[PDB]
């Protein structure tokens, strides 16, 4: 029926993927549930998970966090995305640290932080003709 | 070819070919790689 | 590539004005204006007094034949492939080189000798052009004085 | 009536200054947005929480100036224009006595001397009026136009884009051609000024046309 | 006079002179395509005979409703574009016939998505090859009474020549 | 019949109270869609299967309008 | 691709991680607030410019601004 | 889609039609091109005034040559 | 042709209008720019400038645009009845049985172009309404002038952005407030949703009220 | 009424005019 | 029985497996059709497609143009005649143009076997990538195709004219 026995029992949608994702980048997301729950795809309508692994491809990051934060109502937590170009490479996304970020975790350093307020931001004249 | 016949010659020829050329160059120019 | 291209068509032109001034003498091209009932206003020229003057027959004619021929050279243009010479250089192909003043004197078929020769035709039309915007008559005027007279005979 | 309307050609050129002269001051920053400057001169908004923020730009009191402009442009020279029709025609008393009421000035002026224009072709002939009758027509459908660009904004028409470029992607014959830049719908701000090319160009052909099409036909 | 379909009540497997009895898979197939392209041309012949019978639009009326008559009133050059439409069609079909999983009259190809049939997909099929059977005897009869007496369907029917 | 301005006022006013009253359900069937739909209560039925193919039907819908429109109007 | 700048006067209230549909902020360890936290932008290349990250923010004029810059196939949010 | 707007890097790696919109209504904002210095900027406004005269002016002339070519002056 | 032309132009503005809602409907829940549509509800203005502009995507901004387009279809629905009415159905007929309309048939040949229905529907059926006044079909005047001033007065809102006004309130309250008299409950703009919903409302009341007026007095009238 | 040798002279210094505009055109870079 | 099942066993493509798209008729009409047609060099294909397009081409401009005549004209003819080989050059100067800048290769479903092979590591989008591996999608072979579609629909044009002027005056 379905080209792998991890995929969800939809019925496919033409709301998938395109063209876009078979040569720039295609976002697959996994995980893991005890039961096999219907839950709403991010492109299309309802299909039903299955009571083991999961795996779903996507054209865009948001949709598959849009299915993750959907996870997290089925008390599903373990699902992990991942960035595959045009050939199979592989790049695990969301749980970047195997920690989500909105919890603090060691080892993280600080990315586009000013030491400063709004306020303190320099004049646009003073970043011209320079 | 007296005068009366400049405007058949040239309305013709500018309004369809200029556009035509023109198109054609400026269609190769925006779609150019580096 | 240009010279050389220009040169063939100045070549086939002093042809084409010999025939037509043959035919212009010879009774052929065909006589009266335009019908601007048959082919709407845009071939009406001016209208003096009531009456329209059109585009003549006989221009429309030569223009016909002209844009038969024209049409050939966009033929090959767009049938590079097929061609034994294009019409412009391939990215890579460079451009023969200049003749010079005085391409090599190689009689017969060579390129050498077609070059000389539209050399020669381009010229004798940039000539023809000077002698009768100078002088004020007719280019078939021009042709026949510089025939002595015998092609509007 | 000359009271009146120099009146409203006072309010405006007030409110025209008044649209300008805030976007000029306040381009640098608002309470809205205190680092307006960061963001230059033309840019969509900030966004749409902490209320809303459509139009805060100083770009865009540039482009609600220009509706106001045109408005006040187009009572002076309605003003001018009705005046000196009368003065040609002899019909004085016909301003002095309408141009104090709106009604006066919406059949007098427009209704009474749009027939010439309109009727430069009709089902029976035409007149060398016939341009500018096309011109008028031209002008609505542009200024109508501008009305699309402007009241329907993005977001709306870029789902509709990906609409069409799924059925492009997935239909035989046509596949074999493909962009080579992604259709997007036009920018909040180049949507914006589109609107207002149309706008403004629709209303310049049409009351071009009105006019010089009125005075042709009325005054012989 | 198998497990095709096509069996209904009245007469199951209806071979009295043993034509399948003997044959093999390919005649048996070539029997089902004979029988499906008749039923449907008999169908489509039926309801053009009635029709036409009791209205015949184009050909600004003209073209005398009894069928058998038309057939000599046609432009002569609107049946050659129907002749040529029917063998493009044919020659479709011809193309159809190769490729995999062929079944005889399916040229809808619904093999493809039908993989072990239901009962109402055989009843349906079973329903379009009586309709045809019907429609087969219905038209044959048709042409031997406007042979034989002259007048179309409805006209005979009314008048009472029965 | 013959008081005109009562048939015309009732055909206009009817047809103004339809078309408002038509673009009213489309808002609620809308309105159903965001609020009362249960994906899991309407697994493969017809508002299943309407919303999986939504796209052709909204395509061919946009080309019909286009082809409708640039027709008539053109 | 925007950019996405983090300011002191985070308080460390996590609301813009959690709001982020592209998961480009993240909570880092810090010292100056209560909450000992600061977020962070290390995927910006991610960054829609959709702003739900800032309507989040409880501070006075925010901690998190973007700034649109220029766009990209992820920035622009285009699944073909 | 790598050199139309020359001006712009920015716009030149847009992937979509916002790059030959965009390069239209940004050709003479000269002093947000890409690597612009001041100099540039008043050379470039200067020739362009030069143009922009040179364009007045065959208007004028235009006008001057259909008026006593077409017209019944 | 010239009930051809009109009925298909039924057809489209109707296919128009069905378009606008079954995508409102229909892309209500989620879509390819916002996955999870639902979750900001029925009723909500964008979702932000990001993915080259997010306006107007719910559903409620699809029963805004489709009540546009209703009002365009009907207002073309009764204007194609009334001409066709008076022009080719009403009139009064002579005791010998000639039958002359209200028009006298202009609908057959003029109802054909723009031009037509601009000046032999639209210009000469406006004859009535202004020229009312003074008369006892003046309030269908004064009803007309306010109708079109009400069309005029949406236009602002549906042009226009909250930004600017709420900016625009910002001096406004200076100015209370530099006079002791700001109001407690601090004055906003209009949201988004709300502004969009005041100016189809009063673009639909200015439109009907001024086709309104103009039926009422030149059906009365003639 | 000019006569042909005027048009074709004013045609000639406007095609002059012409190059001279395509240099300054270039001049001013792609 | 289902008649619509997700295409080719993926239920993540945007796409269906409908009696429409997958039907035994939709594959033979669209194998025999000039553009997908087995055994078919580019400038056979653009020839035929260039025939037929011309041919139809003539009719609308012969029948409905500025110089229609209900009876038989020669210079309507000619006129359809001209405005569909000016058409047709149009559409061919957009085939040249589009083949130009879509496509660099001159020998393609090999091209990719070498970068998927040999390595790819260069500037991309001509060693790897690579969209679709048919002879239509090199520079030579569009060229090929632009010039058969041209020729061919000078000549379906003229064969066109050739029979609507036999049509019209012994019919
Ligand atoms: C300055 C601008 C301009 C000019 C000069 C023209 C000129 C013309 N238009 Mg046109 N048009 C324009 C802009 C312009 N258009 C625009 C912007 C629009 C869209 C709003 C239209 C829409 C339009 C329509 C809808 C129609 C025209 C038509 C015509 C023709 C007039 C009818 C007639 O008697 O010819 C009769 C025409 C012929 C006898 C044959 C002419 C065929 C082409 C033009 C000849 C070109 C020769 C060319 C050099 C061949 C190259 C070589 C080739 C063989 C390889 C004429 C050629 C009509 C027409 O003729 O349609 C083709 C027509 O139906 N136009
Ligand atoms: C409109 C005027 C015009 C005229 C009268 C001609 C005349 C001619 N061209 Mg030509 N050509 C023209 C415009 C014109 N061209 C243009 C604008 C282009 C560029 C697209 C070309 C491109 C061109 C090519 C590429 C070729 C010609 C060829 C020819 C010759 C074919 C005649 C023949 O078969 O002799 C018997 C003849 C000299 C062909 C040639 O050299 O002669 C056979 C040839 O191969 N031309
Ligand atoms: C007079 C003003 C005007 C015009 C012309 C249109 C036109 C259109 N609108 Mg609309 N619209 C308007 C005002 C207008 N609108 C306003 C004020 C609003 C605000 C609420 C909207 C809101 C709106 C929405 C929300 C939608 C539309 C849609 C449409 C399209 C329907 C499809 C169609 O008919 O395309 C055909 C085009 C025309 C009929 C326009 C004229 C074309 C001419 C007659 C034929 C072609 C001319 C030719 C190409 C010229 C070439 C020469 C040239 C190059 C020089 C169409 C483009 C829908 C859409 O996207 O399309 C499906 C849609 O969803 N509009
Ligand atoms: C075997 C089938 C068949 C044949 C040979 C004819 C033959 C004829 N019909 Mg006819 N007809 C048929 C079926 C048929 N009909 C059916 C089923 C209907 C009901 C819709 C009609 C309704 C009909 C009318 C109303 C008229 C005719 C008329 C005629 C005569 C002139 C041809 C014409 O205009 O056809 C017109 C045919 C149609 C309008 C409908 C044809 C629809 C076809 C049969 C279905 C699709 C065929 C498709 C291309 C192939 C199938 C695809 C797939 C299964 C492989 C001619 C004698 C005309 C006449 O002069 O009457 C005396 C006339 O006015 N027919
Ligand atoms: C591909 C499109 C196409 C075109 C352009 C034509 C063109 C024509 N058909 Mg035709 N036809 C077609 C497809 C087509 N056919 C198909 C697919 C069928 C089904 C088999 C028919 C069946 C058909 C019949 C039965 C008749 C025509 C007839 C005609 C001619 C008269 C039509 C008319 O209104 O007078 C202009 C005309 C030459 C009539 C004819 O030639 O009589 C004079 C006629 O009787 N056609
Ligand atoms: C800016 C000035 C201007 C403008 C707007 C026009 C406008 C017009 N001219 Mg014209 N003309 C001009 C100057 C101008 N002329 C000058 C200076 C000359 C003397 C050489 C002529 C000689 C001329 C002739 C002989 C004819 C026209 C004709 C026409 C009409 C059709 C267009 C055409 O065939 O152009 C053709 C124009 C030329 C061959 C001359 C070049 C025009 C000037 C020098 C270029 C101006 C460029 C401008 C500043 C910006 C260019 C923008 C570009 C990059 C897109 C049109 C009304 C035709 C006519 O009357 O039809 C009824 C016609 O037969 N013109
Ligand atoms: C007929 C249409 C119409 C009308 C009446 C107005 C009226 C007004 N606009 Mg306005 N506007 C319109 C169309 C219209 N606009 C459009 C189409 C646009 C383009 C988007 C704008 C853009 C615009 C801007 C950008 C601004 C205004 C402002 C104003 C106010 C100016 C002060 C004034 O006149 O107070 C008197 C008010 C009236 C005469 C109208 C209301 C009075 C009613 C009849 C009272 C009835 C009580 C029962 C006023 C409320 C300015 C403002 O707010 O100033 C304070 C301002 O900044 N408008
Ligand atoms: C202009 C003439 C003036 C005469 C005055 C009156 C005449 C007139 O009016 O003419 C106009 C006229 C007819 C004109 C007909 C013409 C010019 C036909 C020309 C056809 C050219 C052809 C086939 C070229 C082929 C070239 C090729 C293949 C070229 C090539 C090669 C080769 C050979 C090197 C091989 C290479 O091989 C490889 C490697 O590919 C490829 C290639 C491309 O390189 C009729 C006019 C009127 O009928 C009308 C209109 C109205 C009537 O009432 C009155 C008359 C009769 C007068
Ligand atoms: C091309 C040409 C003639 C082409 C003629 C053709 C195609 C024939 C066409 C016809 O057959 C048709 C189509 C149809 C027939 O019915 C009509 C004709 C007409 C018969 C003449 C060019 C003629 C070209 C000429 C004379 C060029 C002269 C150039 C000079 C002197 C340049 C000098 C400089 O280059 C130096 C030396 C140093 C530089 O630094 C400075 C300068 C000064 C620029
Ligand atoms: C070459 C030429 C024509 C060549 C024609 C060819 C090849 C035709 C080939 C054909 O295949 C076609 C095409 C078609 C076939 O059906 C016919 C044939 C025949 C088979 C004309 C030259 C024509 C050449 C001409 C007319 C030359 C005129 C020169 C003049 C006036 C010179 C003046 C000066 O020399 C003085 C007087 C003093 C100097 O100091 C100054 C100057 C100014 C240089
Ligand atoms: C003017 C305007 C405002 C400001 C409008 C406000 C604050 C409304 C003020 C309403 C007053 C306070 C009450 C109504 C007073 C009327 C006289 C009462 C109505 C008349 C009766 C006859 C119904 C917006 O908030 C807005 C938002 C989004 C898009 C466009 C706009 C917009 O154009």
């Amino acid at each position: 029926k379905l080209k792998q026995s991890d995929f969800p029992k939809f019925e496919g949608s033409t709301g998938g993927w395109l063209s876009a994702a078979k040569n720039e980048e295609k976002y697959v997301i996994i995980w893991t549930s005890k039961d096999a729950s219907l839950f709403e795809m991010p492109t299309g309508g309802t299909a039903k998970m299955n009571a083991g692994n999961n795996v779903a491809y996507f054209a865009r990051k948001e949709q598959c966090l849009a299915l993750g934060s959907q996870l997290r109502g089925f008390k599903i937590t373990n699902y992990k995305i991942f960035r595959i170009y045009p050939p199979l490479d592989i790049t695990l996304l969301h749980p970047f640290d195997g920690v989500f970020p909105e919890k603090v975790n060691q080892g993280r350093s600080p990315v586009g932080k000013r030491d400063a307020s709004i306020g303190g931001n320099p004049n646009p004249a003073s970043l011209k003709f320079q | 070819m007296s005068l009366d016949l400049l405007p058949s010659f040239f309305v013709p020829l500018v309004g369809l070919v200029l556009p035509l050329f023109s198109i054609i160059g400026l269609f190769l120019y925006i779609e150019k790689e580096n | 590539k240009a010279e050389r291209w220009n040169g063939r068509h100045a070549m086939f032109g002093w042809i084409v004005l010999l025939a037509t001034g043959y035919a212009q003498a010879h009774g052929l091209l065909p006589e009266g204006g335009m019908d601007a009932k048959e082919w709407g206003t845009w071939v009406i020229v001016s209208t003096t007094n009531g009456e329209q003057v059109t585009i003549p027959a006989a221009r429309a004619a030569i223009a016909i034949g002209h844009l038969h021929f024209g049409a050939v050279g966009v033929f090959a243009a767009y049938s590079k492939n097929s061609v034994k010479d294009r019409l412009l250089l391939e990215p890579g192909e460079k451009d023969e080189a200049p003749a010079g003043l005085f391409p090599a004197l190689r009689p017969g078929l060579t390129k050498e000798a077609e070059m000389l020769n539209g050399r020669v035709a381009m010229l004798g039309l940039v000539a023809l052009v000077a002698v009768s915007a100078a002088t004020g008559q007719d280019i078939l005027s021009v042709i026949d004085q510089g025939l002595g007279g015998l092609l509007l005979k | 009536g000359d009271f009146l309307v120099h009146h409203a050609i006072a309010l405006g050129l007030h409110t025209t200054t008044l649209i300008l002269v805030k976007g000029a001051l306040d381009a640098r920053g608002s309470k809205l947005m205190p680092d307006k400057k960061d963001f230059g001169y033309s840019f969509p908004c900030d966004g749409p929480g902490r209320g809303g923020t459509c139009d805060i730009s100083a770009w865009d009191a540039f482009y609600l100036a220009m509706f106001w402009m045109l408005n006040t442009i187009g009572w002076v020279t309605f003003y001018w224009h009705w005046k000196h029709l009368t003065l040609w025609q002899g019909n004085q008393v016909q301003f002095n006595e309408s141009s104090n009421y709106i009604m006066g000035w919406l059949r007098d002026y427009l209704w009474l001397n749009s027939s010439p224009l309109i009727n430069g072709y009709n089902p029976f002939g035409m007149n060398s009026l016939s341009v500018w009758a096309w011109m008028f027509l031209f002008g609505h459908l542009v200024w109508a136009t501008g009305f699309m660009f402007l009241i329907s904004w993005r977001g709306y028409w870029q789902e509709l884009i990906e609409t069409i470029v799924w059925a492009h992607e997935r239909t035989p014959l046509a596949n074999l051609v493909r962009w080579k830049d992604k259709p997007v719908a036009l920018s909040i701000v180049q949507a914006r000024l589109v609107g207002l090319a149309h706008f403004t160009i629709g209303y310049v052909l049409t009351y071009a046309a009105f006019v010089i099409a009125s005075t042709i036909g009325k005054l012989g | 006079l198998d497990g095709m379909i096509g069996s209904s009540a009245p007469f199951k497997n209806f071979d009295p002179l043993g034509f399948a009895a003997k044959a093999d898979q390919k005649t048996l197939n070539k029997y089902r395509e004979s029988e499906l392209k008749h039923g449907r041309v008999a169908m489509l012949a039926v309801l053009g005979w009635i029709v036409q019978e009791f209205w015949h639009p184009l050909y600004d009326g003209k073209l005398s409703s009894n069928p058998l008559k038309a057939l000599t009133e046609v432009p002569l050059i609107g049946w050659a574009q129907i002749f040529v439409a029917i063998n493009v069609i044919e020659y479709l079909q011809n193309k159809i016939k190769e490729l995999p999983g062929y079944r005889p009259g399916d040229y809808l190809g619904t093999w493809e998505w039908v993989e072990q049939s239901d009962e109402g997909w055989d009843s349906y099929q079973t329903k379009e090859l009586n309709n045809g059977r019907l429609a087969m005897v219905a038209i044959a009869g048709l042409i031997v009474q406007d042979l034989i007496t002259g007048q179309a369907a409805l006209e005979q029917i009314t008048a009472g020549n029965t | 019949a013959i008081d005109y301005p009562t048939q015309l006022s009732l055909f206009t006013h009817h047809v103004w109270i339809g078309g408002f009253c038509i673009v009213g359900g489309a808002a609620h069937g809308a309105i159903f869609f965001v609020r009362d739909y249960n994906a899991a209560n309407n697994y493969n039925n017809l508002i299943d299967r309407v919303i999986r193919h939504r796209d052709a039907i909204i395509s061919h819908l946009n080309w019909v309008c286009i082809f409708l429109g640039c027709h008539s109007f053109g | 691709s925007h950019t996405v700048k983090i300011y002191d006067t985070c308080i460390g209230c996590t609301q813009c991680v959690r709001a982020c549909p592209t998961d480009v902020l993240e909570m880092v360890p810090w010292d100056g607030c209560k909450a000992g936290q600061i977020a962070s932008a290390p995927r910006t290349e991610d960054c829609v410019g959709c702003k739900r990250c800032e309507t989040a923010c409880p501070t006075d004029f925010l901690s998190v601004r973007v700034y649109l810059g220029g766009e990209t196939t992820r920035s622009l949010g285009l699944a073909y | 889609v790598y050199k139309f707007p020359k001006f712009s890097k920015a716009l030149a790696e847009d992937p979509s039609t916002r790059r030959i919109w965009y390069g239209i209504a940004t050709a003479h904002d000269f002093e947000s091109h890409d690597a612009m210095t001041e100099s540039k900027l008043y050379q470039k406004i200067f020739a362009s005034h030069f143009g922009h005269i040179a364009i007045i002016f065959l208007w004028t002339a235009g006008n001057l040559f259909h008026v006593a070519w077409q017209g019944n002056f | 042709t010239a009930d051809f032309l009109v009925h298909h132009i039924h057809a489209f503005t109707i296919h128009v209008t069905v378009l606008i809602l079954l995508k409102g409907v229909l892309y209500s829940r989620n879509s390819r720019l916002i996955p999870d549509k639902a979750n900001l509800g029925f009723r909500f203005p964008c979702d932000g400038p990001g993915r080259g502009g997010t306006c107007q995507v719910s559903a409620w901004d699809h029963v805004f645009l489709g009540l546009f387009w209703m009002y365009n279809s009907i207002s073309i629905v009764i204007f194609h009845f009334s001409w066709k009415m008076q022009s080719d159905v009403w009139g009064t007929v002579s005791p010998t049985g000639a039958v002359s309309h209200i028009t006298g048939g202009n609908f057959a040949q003029s109802s054909i172009t723009i031009n037509g229905w601009l000046r032999d529907f639209l210009w000469s059926q406006a004859a009535q309404v202004v020229q009312s006044y003074g008369s006892s079909l003046s309030a269908y005047g004064l009803i007309f002038l306010g109708a079109h001033f009400i069309w005029a007065f949406s236009l602002m809102f549906l042009f226009s952005g909250r930004g600017y006004w709420q900016e625009l309130i910002e001096s406004i309250v200076w100015a209370h407030n530099k006079l002791k008299v700001a109001p407690s409950i601090q004055p906003r703009a209009l949201s988004i949703t709300q502004g969009r919903a005041v100016g189809v409302a009063h673009y639909l009341l200015g439109g009907i009220g001024t086709t309104w007026a103009f039926f009422l007095a030149r059906i009365i009238s003639v | 009424m000019i006569y042909d040798s005027q048009v074709y002279i004013a045609l000639v210094i406007a095609v002059v005019a012409s190059v001279l505009a395509i240099r300054l055109g270039a001049t001013l870079y792609n | 029985v289902s008649f619509i099942k997700p295409y080719r066993q993926d239920p993540f493509v945007g796409h269906l497996a409908t009696p429409i798209t997958t039907s035994a008729f939709t594959r033979a009409y669209l194998k025999v059709l000039p553009a997908y047609r087995p055994g078919l060099t580019p400038l056979s294909r653009g020839a035929e497609i260039g025939f037929t397009h011309g041919y139809f081409l003539i009719g609308p401009f012969y029948t409905y143009g500025p110089l229609r005549s209900v009876e038989f004209s020669l210079t309507s003819l000619a006129a359809g005649l001209l405005a569909a080989i000016t058409l047709l050059l149009i559409l061919t100067v957009g085939l040249s143009i589009y083949g130009q800048v879509t496509y660099d290769v001159y020998d393609n479903a090999l091209i990719v076997k070498l970068v998927r092979q040999m390595v790819g590591s260069e500037r991309t989008q001509d060693l790897p990538q690579i969209k679709g591996t048919s002879e239509l999608d090199t520079v030579l072979g569009w060229q090929k195709f632009s010039e058969g579609f041209f020729s061919g629909g000078l000549i379906g044009s003229i064969v066109a004219a050739v029979g609507i002027a036999l049509y019209s005056t012994y019919l």
